[PDB]
């Protein structure tokens, strides 16, 4: 399936990563006042990442094609597991740490003094350490944010056969490219795949954690990530 | 949805 | 088509050896607690301003009554009761109601958009007039359009159902490793049947559309979990439940 | 604790 091209992918996975990788630690964030207050940092780290997000969206074969409701409803309905597996790909490159699109890595030790521990191992134990021990190359990660971003069942899809259409091409580059450069291992492309089940249900449970420091919380959230999160 | 209709625009 | 090894071939035996046992046919059984009559006579809703608990305590019984299949039916399984208790909980908790739909939809008509189970017809207002918020029932609804329309054998729905069972990432696990496997293990066995596919009036990424399904079934456990607490009385109608989704 | 639960998965 040559009409979705995996360089234009790569290509839009390249143009979204920043071009100074500098990091540093964040305190054990005991004070919503500290330069380096954990939950914080994330949020404004979202919020970044939302802004490249709708970038990254558009450089994706096709995506610019669709009717500009259904680009935001893939969007409003995607942003979070989008941000999630792209920062699980970037932690590769550390142990039990999240390295942050801020430039900020957090240890697993600033997370449980934080309260948010059991999720943030669940990230490591779930995507991370599974890519890892998978050795998923940024073209693979291109193809799953991509097949996110081309969710048929979104609630309100002018066409849910249309955008489905997209997710099938996609489904067809990637297990091309798996079993072409990975020839080795066959199962390789489904491999990728067995990762999506968790992703959703890390995706969720974010989720709940967003809400409640918007309800409770007095972490400052901003405003392109705020209005991502519309839920009761 | 003021900003995320911005950007998929410019 | 391809093979499905000498384990793959077992595996499949003890699958639907617990699920023929438990599951399946269970489904001819909700007419026995005490089915509404309107049900029987589907050629129209309840009344207007009939009494909705008749019914609703028919759904509590019925849901109470279909996961405690699911649980008879992973007792029937070497490799579960071989799993340390505090996971078997998280497994069900994290599974169950997942695997409930699973197993549902093959009752689901495609052309009526009604459950058929046996000589009750459930449709979607009967939902509705139980409470559930609209949306959830719209969203549960195309999930079974979607997964009905698959056309997946008998033998390809039993694995599915095992697929949401094993997972690992469930919280409250604590054999990850041998869960990680048996999802690893599962996972497998399946791709290898969805290749094997004799007629094939289905996809051809079956499996990778599946696996949106399982994430789907994920989405579907947490909002019906929201659902049975903020209707009113209902979570303590169905103390089971209530713990599966605790 | 997950009382029915416990209860259930027990045997038979
Ligand atoms: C690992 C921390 C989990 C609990 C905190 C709340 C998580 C939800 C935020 C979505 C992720 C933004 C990621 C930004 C990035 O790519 O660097």
């Amino acid at each position: 399936n040559e009409d979705m091209p995996v360089e234009r992918i790569l290509e839009a996975e390249l143009a979204v990563e920043p071009k100074t990788e500098t990091y540093v630690e964040a305190n054990m964030g005991l004070n919503p006042s500290s330069p380096n207050d954990p939950v914080t940092n994330i949020c404004q780290a979202a919020d970044k990442q939302l802004f490249t997000l709708v970038e990254w969206a558009k450089r994706i074969p096709h995506f610019s094609e669709l009717p500009l409701d259904d680009q935001v409803i893939l969007l409003r309905a995607g942003w979070n597991e989008l941000l999630i597996a792209s920062f699980s790909h970037r932690s590769i490159a550390v142990k039990d740490g999240i390295l942050l699109a801020t430039g900020l890595h957090v240890h697993r030790n600033s997370a449980h003094s934080a309260g948010v521990g059991a999720i943030f191992d669940r990230v490591l134990t779930e995507l991370v350490s599974k890519m890892r021990d998978m050795q998923m190359d940024k073209t693979e990660l291109g193809c799953l944010r991509a097949i996110v971003l081309f969710n048929p069942d979104s609630k309100g899809l002018s066409n849910p056969a249309e955008v489905e259409a997209l997710r099938e091409k996609v489904y067809a580059s990637l297990e091309a490219y798996c079993k072409h450069k990975y020839p080795e291992q066959p199962g390789r492309f489904a491999k990728l795949l067995l990762r999506l089940p968790a992703l959703r249900s890390i995706g969720l449970k974010c989720l709940e954690h967003l809400f409640f420091f918007k309800l409770i919380g007095d972490t400052p959230i901003d405003t392109f990530l705020m209005e991502m999160l519309e839920a009761p | 949805h003021k900003i995320l209709h911005r950007l998929l625009q410019e | 088509p391809v093979q499905l090894s000498k384990e793959q071939e077992e595996l499949i035996r003890t699958l639907l050896g617990a699920h023929t046992r438990h599951m399946g046919t269970m489904f001819e059984q909700f007419v026995q607690f005490r089915p509404p009559a309107h049900l029987f006579i589907h050629h129209q809703p309840l009344p207007t301003l009939a009494p909705v608990l008749p019914l609703v305590t028919h759904f509590a019984d019925i849901n109470t009554f279909m996961v405690l299949q699911v649980i008879k039916f992973t007792k029937d399984l070497p490799v579960f009761r071989s799993l340390p208790i505090e996971d078997q909980i998280s497994l069900l908790k994290g599974a169950a109601v997942e695997i409930c739909h699973i197993v549902l939809n093959t009752t689901f008509c495609l052309q009526t958009q009604n459950f058929l189970c046996g000589p009750l017809r459930y449709t979607i207002e009967d939902g509705a007039r139980v409470g559930f918020q609209v949306e959830f029932l719209e969203l549960l609804f195309h999930f079974h359009g979607t997964l009905r329309k698959l056309q997946l054998q008998e033998p390809e729905y039993v694995l599915l159902a095992a697929m949401a069972l094993f997972s690992p990432d469930r919280p409250g696990v604590t054999q990850r490793d041998e869960i990680d496997q048996l999802q690893e293990e599962m996972a497998l066995t399946l791709q290898s049947y969805i290749k094997g596919q004799q007629r094939r009036p289905r996809d051809r990424f079956l499996y990778a559309k599946l696996l949106g399904l399982l994430a789907e079934l994920r989405s579907i456990n947490e909002a019906y979990g929201y659902q049975i607490q903020h209707i009113q009385g209902l979570s303590a109608m169905m103390p089971l439940l209530q713990e599966i989704c605790s």
